[PDB]
């Protein structure tokens, strides 16, 4: 202010931005076939599980 | 100046000051105004010597 004599004005006033996309669209999509099902030694249930972890 | 008081009217009509801010530095601003006038309505009435002078 000392140095500018001792004058003022007014400057206008802003914004920075950023956006935050929602942006990802991410699947997993996969069959169980029924007769796999019956044939296997045991269950399938884990494929659900590990789509799941992998998401 | 010889005069009678009657021979002569004045009138103040505004005599105001206000305070302000300075739009341009950190300051106050004071200023005042003066509304006026006057008239000799009686001209005889009023004596003048070196009414030319300076």
């Amino acid at each position: 202010y000392k140095a500018a004599g001792r004058q003022t004005s007014a400057d206008a006033i802003s914004d920075t931005g950023v956006d935050l996309l929602i942006d990802q669209e991410k699947s997993i999509d996969f069959l169980v076939d029924d007769i796999d099902r019956v044939q296997v030694a045991g269950s399938l249930e884990a494929y659900t599980r590990a789509g799941a972890t992998a998401l | 100046v010889a005069f009678h008081p009657s021979a002569a009217a004045y009138v103040s009509q505004i005599d105001t000051v206000e305070a302000l801010r300075d739009q341009d530095s950190f300051s106050d601003r004071i200023r005042a105004l003066h509304v006026y006038g006057g008239k000799v309505v009686r001209p005889t009435g009023v004596v003048v010597f070196n009414k030319t002078g300076s």
